[PDB]
């Protein structure tokens, strides 16, 4: 169950070996401060989960709603000095800049110094993105360096 | 306060109905009655990254045609991103701090969208960036259809051809589609089919499309026919088996062919048109070429204008 | 000791953030049993340090071979159900076996499907490694730097 | 039943002196001593992936000589393993069949232990690895050792031009690290004056190995004096200013050598050696190096018979 | 006197049952049995036109194995043929002589009863001509048969990757095809799964040969695995979306195999199969393709020799 942090924020309810991945693929590690990942664990709400509690380390907004395609379900209880206070949701963004990696070799999105950035939208029983710069829409699985 | 002002010209998915109208009044005014010296002073870097003739040249013709001084280079070669491995950022950043406006073509995909991250007052203008788009096209396309056939909405038109590439298409269809009146047939290989980010939409956007691959079928049906040249140097070494012209329009398919129906072709025709048709009546990819003088024109007063013109 | 379990291995004594590999260079991560996680703790030796929690499962021996260059303090708590036993040493075999991003791009053991094996000629300095294919001797250093 | 005998030959350190000597031996005897009626069986394939001219033709023709013919190939031009597509092992695991021995000669270094774990059982000879090891060039001076002074204990050698790359030299402060009393000079600029974890393995024992100065004055104290081509061919343009062996050899500055001591040279030569220096009493790299015959042959039989005597 | 014997050896879609087990038999007697006092004089020219590593060394090999030597030249590169100037015949004219016998390797077609037209009396052998046929790796094999099933009679074998193009394969529906009972299975993308005019000749009798789905399945049912290496090197760009052997082999999918069913290849292998199928009763490939020496040999001596007995 991990144990009872002070001030920063925490993920209650992360899908099953999902939460080495949104851990892993971001820098939740380049922070020192100290972090307790607890990667599969009892949920009681639901019935198995991962838990996030980054110490120290506060996300407002955005790295709030990049989850909305990872973990659909999940909660923010954004505990300030032992005490929960959080009340936010990761819902599906416009578009999360800087993070994934382009698939359309030919984009310009990636030889040049520029970042990335691909728009987030829901299509049918997926989701499919559009990388910007080449008005191209790819899938949201597609959308990796596999 | 003109609209397109200062704006930049990059994506039609940018912009969307109304837009247009804007720049297309500005041209049937100009194929009117002109105005050489409207631009004078203005400086526009006529960079092009790859080639090209009736995209470039026209377009010089209309910066000169209308009193804008213009010095861009031909071949992506003889500049510093060249041989001295400079990225294009730079590349822009810089020349960006010469002129007015820079009016662009480059190979990859959205190299454009690049531009304005490093222009941003400095109005970018694109001459197609890789299979992607092509708006400019788009717009001599937009002047032909509404100028050979009186209304722009209610019509059919029947493009065919490399379309997974053609930022021509992509480009015009999606432009269309935001009309009240324009039902799509789309005829292609099995692999060059039209790209999806585009056929959705028409869905959503209650516009009907089908693929048929015949050129007879909706012979006496579309009002136009779009014809794409296909994107060789624009390939993966796969697709590369449906090479060649699969698809090759005659003389004796203009049978059945509508009075007001003609072929459109944004040029250059490699095998997919025959030369005994530009005898014929619908023969007007070439009279659909030297539009560009005056769409480019309209369009380039425009941005360049706070003020409307006359 | 403290919220131990029964059985599972529990890695110790790690390198500021070395961890992080465990799961992902590891992947380690790809299982269904406790593993609930904990870097960045402060630490009674030099500095910090980073583990893991596993239920049901301990090491091995590729894995305590492993830990040798990985972590000199790494001390492997091996636990038989609340008794930790087994706090093996990390300890690499004189023989280099196929689990290694070799510098030599010369010795044309990278662009052909190959055995990734070296050598490791342990001094009273660093955990370096001879060449295998190459006996070229460099130094898992930069081998094993990014 | 023998040490030197079935032993994959790649590379020279890890064998005990007993070996040499005794390969070494056979070449006194088999200085001139034809025997046909002996390996005329076990075929054998010359395998040049690289280019030298001796060790080649030097080698192929032993194969001959020693009652037997060869296969091989030159270059990797007409074979499965690139045009086809193949693995150099995937070529090896049909290879330990036919020639039952072959060389192998790469561009690239490890690849011998490579080829050598695609065979099975039948055995293998790497004369040549990129630039890491060479087995065969270096016994059959070691001949050339007695054919100077007989005792291959203590002396004073030296190494001109390159010496880091090259995959000749590299069995020198390693072969020798493990003999008598031997007083090691080196020449080769900086990167080249051979890494000191090669000498690192002699720290068990500590005897002589250093560098200092040009050729024009250690040569009245050189009792051996073998050079070696700077491996032009092979390195980093992390370095290309050093092309040129900057330590020359000429009769000018080489008449101070000691009594005995003569000169020797990897091969090919270009500029190391002076054409002035064919005439003289310690130019010896012509017979030096030319050991191949009365040399390889010494070693051809004795890895593929029994309990054989000469 | 006897029937495989002083034969052009090209093709095999025009000889009877009896010639091969004659051969093939000669190879279960030649499988460790050396006679060198017999075709010592007979020589012979490696004339390698293309690019295969068993084949070629494979051959050249028994050709020296069987008492004797081997000319020839790994490519036309140092040839009058070319440079000079010559045709393909020119050269056959004056080669009928010296090596009595040459095998020849065309990257194209036909060529076989070409440089067979050009020899007179002097005997030939063509191990495959463009991409259409082959006779020495094919018989090879056919001893693999033996090696894995005795019997050659009713089976179900199995051909995957390129079928359509190579010069290899081509001689399996067709040499079987005049055999008894057997079970044909197909395994290659449209154009490659064999063309029906090969399968046409079956007719006659009209016994098995189909095709459906993917590996997956087929292996259950599989008595005998022979793929084939997709003729990367060899076809058309009107088809460039296919470099890949689509349906792959990993023990992974194979683990459903039949009982003494054996994993082949024609090698040489790329991705057809995996490095991790080294470890199986199955993996054959290794000893499958390599009979060159027990068989070439076999069938080397047979048409060179008149009333001889082994
Ligand atoms: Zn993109
Ligand atoms: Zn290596």
């Amino acid at each position: 169950q991990v144990e009872a942090i002070k001030r920063g924020t925490v993920i209650d309810h992360i899908p099953a070996q999902i939460g080495f991945k949104l851990l892993s693929l971001f820098k939740l590690t380049e922070t020192d401060q100290r972090i307790t990942i607890g990667l599969n664990l009892p949920s009681g709400e639901m019935g198995r989960k991962d838990l996030i509690k980054i110490e120290n380390t506060f996300l407002s907004e955005d790295q709030v709603d990049q989850l909305a395609l990872y973990a659909p379900q999940a909660t923010v209880n954004r505990i300030d000095n032992y005490e929960v206070v959080g009340k936010s949701r990761p819902s599906l963004p416009e578009r999360i800049d800087n993070v994934l990696v382009c698939p359309n070799s030919n984009c310009i999105s990636h030889a040049e110094p520029v970042s990335s950035s691909f728009a987030v939208r829901k299509r049918a029983n997926d989701i499919a993105l559009k990388c910007k710069y080449c008005e191209k829409e790819f899938s949201h699985n597609v959308v990796l360096a596999n | 306060a003109n609209p397109l002002y200062q704006k930049h010209i990059i994506s039609i998915n940018d912009l969307s109905r109304d837009d247009l109208n804007l720049v297309l009044a500005t041209a049937a005014k100009l194929k009117a009655n002109p105005q050489p010296e409207l631009l004078k002073h203005k400086v526009i870097a006529s960079c092009f990254f790859e080639a090209s003739t009736r995209t470039r040249l026209s377009f010089e013709t209309s910066m000169h045609r209308l009193g804008a001084s213009v010095v861009g280079f031909s071949d992506s070669a003889n500049t510093s991103l060249g041989k001295k491995g400079e990225t294009l950022a730079d590349t822009i950043s810089v020349i960006s701090t010469y002129v007015d406006a820079i009016v662009m073509r480059h190979p990859q995909e959205g190299a454009a969208r690049l531009a304005t991250e490093f222009s941003g007052n400095v109005p970018v203008l694109n001459a197609g960036d890789g299979s992607n788009q092509h708006p400019t096209q788009t717009l001599l396309d937009l002047f032909t259809i509404q100028e050979t056939q009186g209304r722009l909405d209610n019509l059919h038109v029947a493009m065919v051809g490399d379309l997974k590439y053609g930022r021509t298409v992509h480009s015009l269809t999606q432009a269309l589609a935001k009309f009240d009146g324009n039902r799509f047939y789309f005829i292609a290989p099995d692999a060059l089919a039209m790209p999806q980010y585009i056929l959705d939409m028409l869905d959503e956007k209650g516009i009907a499309w089908s693929l048929h691959s015949s050129i007879e079928e909706v012979m006496a049906e579309v009002d136009i026919l779009y014809m794409t040249r296909v994107q060789k140097e624009r390939l993966a070494p796969s697709e590369y088996a449906n090479v060649k012209a699969q698809f090759v329009l005659r003389a004796s398919d203009l049978h059945n062919a509508k009075a007001n129906m003609k072929v459109l072709h944004p040029l250059p025709r490699v095998d997919e048109i025959a030369t005994d048709v530009d005898k014929t009546p619908h023969a007007w990819y070439f009279q659909q070429a030297g539009n560009g003088i005056f769409a480019r024109q309209a369009l380039l007063a425009l941005v360049l204008n706070r003020d409307l013109v006359l």
